[PDB]
């Protein structure tokens, strides 16, 4: 779905975000490694310890790849095409692992930004990444 | 539950400051506007039309309160979270019929109120001590669903 | 997702399941109230038994609202969109039913078709099915 | 696990039936081609990037032969299925880390095989006695999750 008001509702936030997206996404990742740690077994060649500059510079990717998604979220399948191909071909990501994600970025998004993160926000953050997720995991559907 | 010294000193020092009024409401009111099939369970509530209408419900309000107090009863509990949470189980199990998926649900929403009142305060590590707890209460509860 | 392949599939099982179409919607749901006796939560004005022409009545209902999206599968959201407000709004059903509402359809399909009910089929179906519980429930996302 | 008279008749009769040489390899060779995530874990199988090449696999076969196994056990010892299968849950849990819910999925495509190989005589209330021990065997295996 995602409705003209989650539309809005994601570059709100997002615009609200701004350039520490790429120390978000990071932390994010963090989180998952940590309180999900079976997600841990993609990233073996990743120093994920706290400060790891790998998981620094992933942040930034994915943290990228959202920014990508939400300027094109009315075509988000043409525009993550290539990372669903990495994630769901290449990768064979567990489905369930986007959720541990998605989760662990809205624990971000609501830990950085308690003024903009309203249940109405955080609904259609929730909404979007789901989207998201869809498309990464599609080439499996 | 496992959580280590480090860890319950960590859930322990944070449930310690929870708004145990206002938090049980924020999490169960963003689990209806998240989660909008979840609504369905709460018909009798009133006005849940908006999440305004639902963020202002007092019996949202009222009865998230209970929830956070199983939580509280569970946080110190972690021994026999089984034992403890027995009687809600059956409630939410044949009783409510409340499909257990959804109990994973409130957990994270919890996380993410937590997270929300705590700022920078709710860092990783405390998130995967919280992560645990939330999830052996979530597990506690579909038990009797065996 | 749903590749031209996928597309192919959809097309050529449902071609395949003719007038039987309504007969199977019915099968279907009969099969999900006795497997899943909650849904039956849903249909409390509903004879559920055996031989219930309500029963049989509504799974020509589902089965055209199926025929629906597969004559429309490149449009789902705005083909299903009534039917989203439907089930997401009005009756808020739980996502959760319509996976076990499509396992059912499957299980219907399987038993009924035997020779296009391929591993290849059968993925395609669970893909096509899934897009519409997506929407189905996309009101709640 | 209950499974009344009724149904227990129903279930016996079934397996009495169901060809152990190639069913297992037919439902198992399903989940890899309809959740291909779950390919993750037979990287050591071979070729498995055509459906052909999945259906076609000697250890797919040879592998989907153990997994009805396991059935046949659990399915003639409903009374402790979490007895029956520790050891295997075991191998799952903290060895493979097979998050519990493939276990859902391949129970339902082991019910779409049966579906599929019984035609008319996997009925309704068939395919419900069968929802209720496929349930039982994926909760039994997800137990040392716990
Ligand atoms: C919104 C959700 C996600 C987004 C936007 C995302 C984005 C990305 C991006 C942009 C890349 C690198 C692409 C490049 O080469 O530029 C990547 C790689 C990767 N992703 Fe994700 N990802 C997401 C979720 C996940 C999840 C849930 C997992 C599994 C736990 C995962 C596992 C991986 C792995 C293992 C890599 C490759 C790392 C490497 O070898 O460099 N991703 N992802
Ligand atoms: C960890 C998760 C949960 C906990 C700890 C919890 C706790 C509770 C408590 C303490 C009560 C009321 C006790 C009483 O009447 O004395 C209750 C009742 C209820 N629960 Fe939950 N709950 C959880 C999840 C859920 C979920 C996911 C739903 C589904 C929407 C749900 C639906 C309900 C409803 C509708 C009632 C009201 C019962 C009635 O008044 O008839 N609960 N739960
Ligand atoms: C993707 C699969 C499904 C399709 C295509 C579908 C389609 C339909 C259609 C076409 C109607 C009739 C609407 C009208 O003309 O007024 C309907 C009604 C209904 N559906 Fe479904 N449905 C699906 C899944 C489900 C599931 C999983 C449930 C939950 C058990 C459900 C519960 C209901 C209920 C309770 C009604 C209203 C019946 C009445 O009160 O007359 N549906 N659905
Ligand atoms: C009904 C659910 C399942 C049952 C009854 C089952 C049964 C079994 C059995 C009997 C074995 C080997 C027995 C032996 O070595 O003596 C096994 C191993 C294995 N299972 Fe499953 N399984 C189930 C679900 C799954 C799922 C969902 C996955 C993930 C895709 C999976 C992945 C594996 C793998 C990769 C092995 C091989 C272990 C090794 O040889 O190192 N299984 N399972």
């Amino acid at each position: 779905v995602l409705s003209p008001a989650d539309k809005t509702n994601v570059k709100a936030a997002w615009g609200k975000v701004g350039a520490h997206a790429g120390e978000y996404g990071a932390e994010a990742l963090e989180r998952m490694f940590l309180s999900f740690p079976t997600t841990k077994t993609y990233f073996p060649h990743f120093d994920l310890s706290h400060g790891s500059a790998q998981v620094k510079g992933h942040g930034k990717k994915v943290a990228d790849a959202l920014t990508n998604a939400v300027a094109h979220v009315d075509d988000m399948p043409n525009a993550l095409s290539a990372l669903s191909d990495l994630h769901a071909h290449k990768l064979r990501v567990d489905p369930v692992n986007f959720k541990l994600l998605s989760h662990c970025l809205l624990v971000t998004l609501a830990a950085h930004l308690p003024a903009e993160f309203t249940p109405a926000v955080h609904a259609s953050l929730d909404k979007f990444l789901a989207s998201v997720s869809t498309v990464l995991t599609s080439k499996y559907r | 539950v496992h959580l280590t010294p480090e860890e319950k000193s960590a859930v322990t020092a944070l449930w310690g400051k929870v708004n145990v009024d206002e938090v049980g409401g924020e999490a169960l009111g963003r689990l209806l506007v998240v989660y909008p099939w979840t609504q369905r369970f709460f018909e009798s509530f009133g006005d849940l039309s908006t999440p305004d209408a639902v963020m202002g419900n007092p019996k949202v309000k009222a009865h998230g309160k209970k929830v956070l107090g199983a939580f509280s009863d569970g946080l110190a509990h972690l021994d026999n979270l089984k034992g403890t949470f027995a009687t809600l189980s059956e409630l939410h199990c044949d009783k409510l019929h409340v499909y257990p998926e959804n109990f994973r649900l409130l957990g994270n929403v919890l996380v993410c109120v937590l997270a929300h009142h705590f700022g920078k305060e709710f860092t990783p590590p405390v998130q995967a001590a919280y992560q645990k707890v939330v999830a052996g209460v979530a597990n506690a509860l579909a038990h009797k669903y065996h």
